[PDB]
């Protein structure tokens, strides 16, 4: 016999096979939720792989009687008790360079076309919208900004951040951010002005992006007090985590008219709909459902860095031999 | 500038 | 009395108005054609301005009398023909430097649109697409590509070729560019690849960007021939001129697959539909109606620039006292 | 690369 290692919220293993065939038995749920799970893998597994679609909590993780390292196939892991898996004796690991890139890419996409309009112009012109002379087009594209001079806030300058920050530069936005966990110096290596609280960047930001980490004292960043600490007409763009933004507040204030637009690829409950929840048909967004980091290199490229991650587990030591723990202070 | 002062500061 | 100046292809002149008061008689057209104009403004104008919707012909000139100066309220001015208006002795004169970093800005959005699918994905999420799996995310996504290692060919590096250039390093775009009248040394200072024939742009380049004006020598550059030199599944964005893509030869292209999406601004005919013309239904188009210029300040940029030039004119001396004439040549 | 070599060269 050899390990179980099993993929709980999906049906393809196809890239991580090559790499664990003579090492681990390779099993797949297709679960949203523990629930789902068949009782053999909550008995038998060691290896775990899974994605954002579904959480652990602690009940969920002491249903499992041999597991012994979870590997989340991409950045964020918020929706795995951390801590409590390391208090069982689960390794939690995670892939963060990936789609690095990829998410700076299409937040920047985002930015853009809240400035510049080209989601609803190209919307307008689908639905039939006869642009002819210069008075009509100035009235359709109305609210269109020019970029240069304007402060791009971004919370959080961590990978993403950092790489959205250098990409603003070339467009002539003034670039500020927040991140209260970075030590001093970073500003300064990258050219950045730097403020000390989150309303001090809520408050000179024309354009708030956030990029930090969904953790235990950021629950609704945005809510309806900070909301308000937000200039008068600010855009803002969140690729981050959907448990950042109070959903009730945004939309609130998207029709208002306090933020002046917002682009959103995560949300507070996922599969977003437009039907569906706070948002219900708030004007001026846009929505993408959670595909910023999304690109065939950058999904090949942490699904075999995952797979190599559950052989170091299996052939090595916890948590040694792993390469991207984010529990070891929990173990 | 093109934006406002915050509603409430 | 004091000369009439008239706004041929518009209704508003209140930009206009507090520069042109005193030495100027402000009408306006709202004309489509020269046969919209009324016989008066014919005979007595000897000042005209106008934007990109009305075309004037070597038969539109020889109608006005007293005609003196042509002000394009805006970049490109192929819709005058200058030479015939310098025969003549109209002096021609446009508006360079207004829109530039706009245009670059949309037409970055434009490249990062069909790279990272923003607005096709946000259209999926509009017409009720439910996203639930990590499977249904590639799916919806699929054709999703990683900037970094990407060819970006420019053809024309003007104003606002040289902008999109700049912004297009930081996403880790390889960029090159074709300009066959440009002298040598543009590519070294910029620290740009440069190739000598539209051809070599074309097989080199994964996604094409079009910034040139449109002469007597670029009609259909994109036109069935040059369609093949490009390389099979490449992104074609055109903010330039609509008369240099051939649309006939694009809509064939991106139904084949050949062309693997495209951007449009601007467009062979304008008002642009997506249910008139060669481009009716062709998959993966995203189209804006000529708005990629706009801003408010630019907008009020242009127009009283446009409007100085045409005091200029009236108290000093054609050419002389003209800052932004491009017919000198043929006077 | 992702894009192909042109159709006709
Ligand atoms: N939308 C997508 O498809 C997708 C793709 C990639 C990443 N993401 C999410 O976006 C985040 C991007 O971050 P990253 O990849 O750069 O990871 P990162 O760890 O490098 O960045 C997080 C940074 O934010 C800071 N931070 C934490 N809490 C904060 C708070 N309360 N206020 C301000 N700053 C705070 C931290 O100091 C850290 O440096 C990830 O955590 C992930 O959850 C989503
Ligand atoms: N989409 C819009 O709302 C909008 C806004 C601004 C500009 N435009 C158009 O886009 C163009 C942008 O150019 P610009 O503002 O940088 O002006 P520019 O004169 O600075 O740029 C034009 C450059 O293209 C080169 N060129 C001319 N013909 C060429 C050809 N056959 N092949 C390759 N290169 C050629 C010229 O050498 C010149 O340097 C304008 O001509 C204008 O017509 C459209």
């Amino acid at each position: 016999p050899r390990p179980l290692v099993a993929l709980l919220d999906g049906r393809d293993c196809t890239v991580e096979m090559p790499i664990l065939k003579d090492v681990a038995t390779v099993a797949f749920c297709d679960a949203q939720s523990t629930q789902e799970i068949h009782e053999k893998v909550l008995n038998e597994a060691v290896g775990a792989l899974m994605y954002h679609t579904i959480t652990l909590t602690r009940e969920d993780l002491e249903k499992f009687k041999a597991l012994r390292i979870i590997v989340r196939i991409g950045s964020g892991f918020d929706n795995i008790d951390i801590k409590s898996a390391g208090d069982l004796g689960i390794a939690v690991c995670n892939v963060p360079a990936a789609s690095v890139e990829e998410t700076a890419d299409s937040t920047l996409c985002h930015i853009l076309n809240l400035y510049r309009r080209t989601t609803w112009l190209h919307q307008a012109l689908r639905e039939g919208t006869r642009v002819q002379s210069v008075e009509q087009i100035r009235e359709v594209a109305s609210g269109a900004a020019r970029i240069r001079g304007e402060t791009l806030g971004i919370i959080g300058l961590g990978r993403v951040g950092q790489a959205v920050a250098l990409r603003a530069k070339a467009f002539g936005f003034n670039v500020l951010f927040y991140d209260p966990y970075l030590s001093d110096g970073i500003e300064r290596a990258l050219g950045l002005q730097r403020v000390s609280t989150l309303q001090d960047l809520l408050f000179h930001s024309d354009c708030v992006t956030l990029h930090c980490g969904l953790n235990e004292h950021n629950h609704h960043l945005i809510n309806d007090f900070t909301v308000k600490q937000m200039r008068q007409g600010a855009f803002l763009v969140n690729t981050a985590r959907g448990g950042l933004v109070d959903e009730k507040a945004l939309a609130q204030a998207l029709k208002e008219g306090r933020i002046r637009g917002a682009a959103l690829d995560v949300h507070e409950s996922e599969p977003f709909s437009f039907s569906q929840g706070p948002l219900k048909d708030a004007p001026n967004l846009i929505c993408t459902p959670h595909a910023a980091w999304y690109s065939e290199q950058a999904s090949i490229e942490m699904r075999e860095e995952a797979a190599r991650e559950i052989r170091r587990a299996i052939t090595g030591r916890i948590p040694d031999s792993l390469k991207n723990c984010v529990n070891k202070d929990h173990l | 500038r093109r934006t406002g002062a915050p509603p409430a500061l």
